[PDB]
């Protein structure tokens, strides 16, 4: 095998970046005016990491000044745009060697917002912060006071009766309400997270806070720009986790987005080469961003040009352009090992914008 | 949209219960919390003394005595973190010594909930609200604002905490859990440093230990209750028992019996009451099983071995604990409607409410009617009674009851409480009697069909007789103290009463079904009822008319009577109608005013209860009054054919009631009240609906059986007359068929093993004349998180049997069902599905709608459908008849736990949502967006809404976890504006217990926002109780509405009173 922490540290971007201890948040429902960077297209998720490479003096100004000292710009989901996410710069290097100015930055998604107005070649967006909606348990409202003492349980051994036990003791006071234990169970952050864990385990810990967890798996899920806007629209951790379980059951195959009815890969094949997941965002040399998904097998693709390690997002591997056999539409890349001792000798990296999740039959 | 929320039944379930010396140092009090209410009793060998209402859910309530104080003070903490210290004052005030809001800006509320504790030396209140922190309020005389400070806790998951006794400083003892397990620790609170100090001792306790008990100051130390073990600690002494007798369940409440701490009471999760004993210094522990009580939430030992068992799941109790080995026995029961888990209304057209109340062994049906009750003292088996008269065998008080049957009369003598049938000399007993009673000149009178008999008193004899000149059959009679007016079919005669003689005076003729001559000594006025169908008035001696006409069935009863000092005439119809006209004492003209009471013909009698009221017999018996307007008021009895007043040496100011097979003698309640009938089921009722043609209710219910599979006790569902089947604890679901009159369990159907019954409905479908019970089920497996299969079962109850008329398998859970224009509308998982009912007698899917949300809630008006889920997402849908299809109209995703929804009207939706709130969504392109037009912090968890009528526009009732019943109704914008002013001005004037601002209380809470579009009728109605100068203070700047003007106290007094009349009145506490 190879070092799984390497892809998330974006080593292909260069040697070293000055780091900033990020602590600026805007309070809920507020109206903020934030810069929007040109030619950035992606739907960015809170906690997700975003690397960039800037060449236009336009861009290079926006950031140079951003560094002092908000460090945050706005990323938009394009339908143009109804919603988006604040991204805060946590690392930055400014190379002007050969007299050519490049700015490389690593930002992280922070807050979800609703677009009010969009003014202008740099954009500034009028933006209302959407609150992260945090709810107690379903039972904390109807819970008998006498049974409060039992709400903490002995912790789970590192085994399924424990969950039957958990369900029986935590949701006991359902009897006071008009629904069963097993219903309240389907809105229980702790349960849902566990059900999601097991699926994510087949791609082999992680956050314990439901908000974080729900945002971490949100960024892993290979879905399409129209479905990504949906979860982004979602304000609740619970509804995020739920909806996320839905996709993981309902979306087994992955097809060419362009010619639509053509299978590239399946759930079975998805694996986390990156520590972060089966999917992360990566910049190419011209500054374009790709959320690429690592799979073992991929069908109906043609390979053109020569395997190359040039600017490779996976140190140790060379990339070859892969495209849909039918439509010729560029679906992603095949990665091959350069050492005969490395595990995965090949894997496919598929760009998310090129795919369409399908529920077969 | 603008709504009025008012309570119709205050919360009945007990939150907490404390004793101590509060009223006086001498008194011993029991203090009982019922959510937002606080009842104060004095213990005796319980006298209610004072009840008050917080603007707050009572979450902590302790008694304590500060140094150099003469009686205990009371600490309350509300769920909104309103603290206060309260004092009783003798008419009676509860005063606020101290108060303040102990909330923190930061702070994750602890999983184990709020915990309030006061140390033994009354130095401080210790508050555990959040993980990591321990809040301390010093009890210094000069801390009126309850300002406080926090101490950091290394331990983040504390299960339970108490201060200990007998320490050289205030000391907390607590059980906490971390990665290595569960442990007890102690900390010393350094008063000077304001910080924790290394405690006296600490100790890995039982895995499931959860209850801390601080033992008083001989032994001191702490007791720890767990799942299998009870353990004692102090310094480094240590005692551990693990008796079998506590194996079976979980100890969840406790209380100290005596100061010594020798004995403790312990309450199971399942009804068991234990006694724990400390054996003596301290050498051992022993548990004893006292027996079964209501499932206890809280226990208090009072005195003379009497114990208060505060229940939430059932009725609360008083239990007497009585060699022969320890036992406990029930003394008293106190009504709990708590968990109102579902309800329905019978007689929407009286009007009674039926609930599914309680849980496990406490499960019951509650039947709730408003009305005047009757205490019965005696019953006599005599079939066929057709008249009742009180009478007086001797010149003081009645002692004779005369009853008539078809062509027969019988006389009953009364000696105290013993009734003996006798003969009255002078009274013929072979005819049916039309009137008899006491008359003028020391005499007695019997008016039969044949003749009219004047009888003397001392040696009783027939002194004078009167019969028709042609010896004909009398059709109707009427007589008062001194006059007689008898009708003979075609014409009628006027007669008088003088000593020894009754001689005629008038001999008229008619163009007659009832008469009256009640004087308002001699009445110069006469009431008549004639194919001419009119209530005619006639002059005495003269007979020469006023009149009125009624049109349409012949009138049965007529009466002239006086309410207040106004005069009326009453005429009751043979179809069940009642007409009430205004009268003219000297003139004779009549005016105005009608009401129906029940199709069986009505009979009217006078009685005194200082003034005069009228009893009306029919299918529904009714008392009438009054305040210069007249009032309907139902009597809590099944039909009574006849009544009369009875005042005896044995039955003073009492009543005699006769129906078809029984005569009853009873006293009659002065005020109305709520009459609750309880049908214990000994299992959890889950749904109810009312099938009128089968005259019975369907009730979904479940019971808990334990593995090899068998029940824990006899249940409704195991003790039905007939029963059918479909063929570690488990759940067994049934449909019960409960008879509507006798509340017998007529039938129990039992669903499939692991089949969960979720929804129920009674209805007609398509072109089928039958009414069906229709259950929605779901298949519940432990391995399977998401429901993947379920049934819709269509049952029919004919004869004594439940038949299965049809099934429909469905690829998921049937959460909800509503009958929808003769079709069946069912929500299955995340689909909403509409079914047609064919002639093949099968449910055949017409259409189907998938949503982003699991269709938990379904409600309909006309063609509109409201779809909702646990998470508070609502969808408005429209069935399109020409499309055979659904259409989403509006939608609103706004994430909060939601517990119940209802449609108010085409454009407005009511909902209950997290932290005991109510909200209202309004319909009015991108106007598929619903607007939030009303919020209100209710203070209850609503389970069920239903359209109803208790007796403002429309009416929605709600039932609640704490057992409170509420009412919601619409107000015009004009009234909302008026009442909003009023609330604010009433807020300036009314003293609130913990000095909590009404505004803060009603503010929508989770986030916090002000209340809106809701009027607290509970607050408005208190306007009536403030002083006359305060009433005028409040109405100083209010615009009333006619055609507007400065409102007066009297305009408001009558406005608020009309308002009190739309729900049941509250009972006085004392
Ligand atoms: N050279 C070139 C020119 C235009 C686009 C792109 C490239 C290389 N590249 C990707 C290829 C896969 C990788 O591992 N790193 C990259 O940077 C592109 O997306
Ligand atoms: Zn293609």
């Amino acid at each position: 095998n190879f070092d799984t922490s390497l892809p998330t540290s974006h080593t292909y971007l260069g040697a070293d970046m000055e780091e900033f201890h990020g602590r600026t948040l805007h309070d809920d429902d507020s109206c903020q005016v934030i810069p929007v960077l040109p030619q950035v297209m992606m739907i960015l998720i809170p906690g997700q990491t975003l690397p960039l490479q800037l060449f236009h003096p336009q861009e290079v100004s926006m950031v140079r000044n951003l560094i002092q000292k908000d460090r945050t710009f706005a990323v938009l989901a394009y339908s143009e745009a109804q919603f988006g996410t604040t991204a805060e710069i946590y690392a930055y290097r400014e190379e002007q060697d050969f007299g050519i100015e490049i700015v490389k930055v690593k930002a992280i998604g922070r807050q979800r917002f609703k677009v009010l107005e969009l003014r202008t070649g740099i954009q500034q967006a009028k933006v209302q912060i959407l609150p992260e909606c945090v709810l107690p348990s379903t039972m904390s409202a109807v819970q008998l006071e006498s049974l409060n003492k039992c709400q903490i349980f002995p912790s789970k051994p590192v085994s399924y009766k424990w969950w039957q036990k958990y369900q029986k003791r935590k949701f006991h006071c359902a009897n006071l309400t008009s629904w069963p234990r097993w219903l309240y169970s389907l809105y229980d952050a702790e349960t849902l997270m566990d059900r999601i864990k097991k699926q994510l385990r087949e791609w082999d810990s992680l956050p314990s806070n439901p908000i974080d967890f729900s945002y971490r798996v949100a960024a892993c899920l290979p879905i399409d720009d129209v479905l990504r806007i949906q979860l982004l629209k979602i304000g609740s951790a619970i509804q995020r986790l739920r909806c996320e379980l839905d996709i993981m059951n309902k979306c087994t195959s992955l097809c060419c987005k362009q010619c639509q009815e053509t299978e590239i890969t399946t759930k079975n094949e998805i694996f986390s080469l990156s520590l972060c997941g089966p999917m992360a965002a990566y910049v190419n040399p011209h500054g374009y961003v790709h959320e690429t998904l690592t799979v073992y097998k991929a069908c109906n693709l043609n390979l053109i040009g020569r395997p190359s390690t040039e600017h490779s997002w996976f140190p140790g591997y060379a990339w070859t352009v892969a495209q849909c056999k039918i439509c010729a539409s560029h679906i992603g890349w095949k990665f091959t090992a350069t050492k005969k001792d490395m595990s995965p000798q090949k894997f496919w990296g598929l760009t998310r914008s090129a795919l369409l999740p399908t529920i077969p039959d | 949209s603008y709504n009025y929320v008012v309570t119709a039944q205050k919360p009945t379930a007990v939150n907490g219960c404390v004793t101590g010396h509060f009223t006086s140092a001498e008194d011993l009090n029991l203090l009982i919390a019922k959510n937002t209410r606080l009842e104060i009793y004095v213990v005796t060998a319980l006298r209610p003394v004072k009840e008050v209402g917080m603007y707050g859910k009572i979450a902590v309530m302790e008694l304590f005595r500060p140094k150099g104080e003469s009686k205990d003070l009371l600490f309350i903490l509300t769920a909104k973190y309103n603290a206060c210290i309260l004092e009783y004052k003798q008419s009676i005030d509860i005063i606020t010594r101290a108060h303040g809001n102990v909330q923190d800006r930061i702070g994750r509320p602890s999983e184990t909930g709020i915990i309030g504790i006061i140390d033994p030396e009354c130095r401080m209140i210790g508050l555990r609200l959040y993980d990591g922190l321990f809040k301390v309020i010093p009890l210094d005389r000069d801390n009126k604002e309850l300002k406080a400070f926090n101490i950091r806790l290394e331990e983040l998951h504390v299960i339970d905490v108490k201060f200990l006794y007998g320490c050289q400083a205030p000391t907390i003892c607590f059980v906490y859990q971390d990665p290595q397990g569960r442990h007890v620790k102690t900390y010393e609170v350094s008063l000077r440093e304001k910080e924790f100090n290394k405690g006296p001792w600490k100790q890995n306790v039982e895995a499931e230990a959860s209850m801390v008990i601080a033992v008083p100051e001989p032994f001191g130390g702490a007791i720890i209750i767990g799942q299998e073990s009870i353990t004692y600690h102090n310094g480094d002494k240590y005692l551990a028992i693990a008796p079998p007798i506590i194996k079976q369940s979980t100890i969840v409440c406790h209380n100290r019996v005596d100061p010594n701490g020798s004995r403790y009471l312990l309450g199971d999760m399942e009804g068991r009451l234990f006694m724990l004993l400390l054996e003596k210094t301290l050498k051992d522990l022993r548990v004893e099983l006292l027996g079964e009580t209501s499932i206890a939430e809280c226990l208090t030992y009072l005195d003379n071995g009497v114990v208060f068992v505060g229940s939430r799941l059932g009725d609360s109790q008083l239990v007497k604990l009585n060699e022969q080995g320890s036992y406990v026995v029930a003394m008293e029961t106190f009504t709990n409607l708590g968990p109102i888990v579902d309800m329905c209304v019978v007689d929407l057209e009286q009007g009674q409410l039926v609930t599914c109340s309680g849980a496990f062994k406490e499960g019951s049906l509650r039947i709730i009617r408003n009305g005047i009750g009757i205490h019965e003292h005696a019953s006599i088996d005599l079939p066929g009674i057709k008249g009742l008269w009180p009478l007086r065998s001797d010149p003081e008080t009645d002692d004779t009851l005369v009853l008539s049957f078809v062509g027969q009369t019988r006389v009953l003598m009364l000696n105290g409480e013993e009734v003996e049938e006798t003969e009255l000399m002078g009274f013929v007993d072979d005819q049916q009697t039309f009137f008899c009673g006491n008359v003028a000149h020391q005499q007695l009178i019997q008016i039969t069909s044949a003749s009219v008999r004047l009888v003397s008193q001392e040696p009783k004899a027939l002194v004078s007789e009167w019969k028709e000149p042609q010896a004909k059959n009398i059709s109707v009679a009427s007589c008062n103290s001194s006059q007689v007016v008898v009708a003979v079919g075609r014409a009628l005669y006027y007669l008088q009463i003088h000593p020894q003689e009754l001689r005629q005076i008038s001999h008229t003729e008619m163009e007659v079904a009832c008469l009256d001559i009640t004087p308002l000594g001699l009445s110069p006025l006469c009431a008549i009822g004639l194919t001419d169908i009119s209530a005619r008035i006639l002059k005495l001696p003269s007979f020469e008319l006023h009149k009125e006409m009624l049109g349409g069935i012949i009138p049965r009863s007529i009466l002239m009577t006086t309410f207040e000092s106004s005069h009326y005439l009453l005429c009751a119809l043979g179809d069940g109608a009642l007409f009430y006209f205004g009268l003219n004492i000297e003139t004779g003209l009549l005016s105005d005013k009608k009401v129906t009471l029940g199709t069986q013909p009505t009979v009217l009698r006078t009685f005194r209860s200082s003034t005069t009221n009228v009893f009306a017999c029919s299918d529904r018996p009714t008392v009438i009054y009054s305040n210069h307007k007249l009032v309907f008021s139902n009597v809590n009895l099944k039909e009574v054919n006849y009544m009369c007043p009875l005042n005896s040496d044995g039955y003073p100011d009492s009543l005699a009631l006769a129906n078809n097979s029984t005569l009853t003698i009873g006293t009659i309640d002065e005020i109305q009240k709520l009459h609750i009938r309880t049908v214990p089921l000994y299992e959890s009722p889950r749904k109810i609906c009312y099938q009128e043609v089968s005259q019975c209710f369907g009730v979904l219910s479940s019971r808990i059986e334990v593995q090899d599979t068998t029940a824990l006790r006899p249940s409704a569902s195991t003790q039905a007359l007939s029963s059918s089947v479909s063929s570690e604890e488990v759940e067994v679901h049934n449909l019960l068929i409960i008879d509507q009159h006798t509340f017998e369990v007529l039938h129990a159907h039992q669903f499939l093993q692991n089949e969960y019954a979720l929804s129920l409905v009674s209805c007609k479908l398509g072109k089928d004349p039958n009414t069906y019970f229709i259950v929605g089920t779901a298949m519940v497996y432990p391995e399977e998180a998401e429901p993947k299969q379920g049934r819709i079962v269509v049952f029919q109850y004919s004869d004594g049997k439940l038949q299965t008329v049809a099934e429909k398998e469905v690829k998921g859970a049937v959460y909800s069902m509503v009958e929808f224009n003769g079709k069946l509308l069912a929500s299955i998982n995340s689909t909403v599905r509409l079914y047609e009912w064919t002639t093949e007698k099968e449910l055949r899917t017409e259409c189907n709608h998938y949503n982003n949300i699991m269709a938990l809630y379904l409600k309909t008006k006309g063609d509109f459908i409201l779809v909702g889920d646990l998470m508070r997402s609502v969808l408005l849908l429209a069935y399109k008849p020409m499309e055979g299809n659904f259409e989403e109209i509006a939608r609103d995703f706004n994430p909060n736990w939601m517990s119940a929804v209802e449609i108010l009207d085409d454009d407005n939706f009511l909902g209950a949502e997290n932290a005991f709130n109510l909200f209202v969504c309004q319909k009015d392109e991108e106007r598929q967006h619903l607007q939030e037009v009303g919020l209100f912090h209710l203070g209850e968890f609503v389970n069920v809404f239903c359209h109803g009528s208790l007796v403002t526009q429309g009416s929605v009732l709600f039932g609640t976890v704490n057992g409170m019943i509420g009412l919601v109704t619409s107000l015009s914008e004009s009234w909302y504006n008026l009442l909003l002013d009023m609330q604010n001005r009433l807020n300036k004037v009314i003293k609130s217990v913990g000095k909590i601002e009404h505004s803060f209380w009603r503010s929508f809470h989770t986030k916090t926002e002000p209340a809106t579009g809701f009027i607290d009728g509970d607050l408005i109605e208190s306007f009536l109780d403030i002083s006359r100068p305060k009433m005028q203070e409040v109405v100083a700047n209010l615009q009333y509405d006619d055609g507007k003007r400065e409102a007066t106290a009297d305009d408001l007094i009558k406005v608020v009173e009309e308002l009190t009349r739309i729900h049941w009145s509250h009972p006085q506490f004392e």
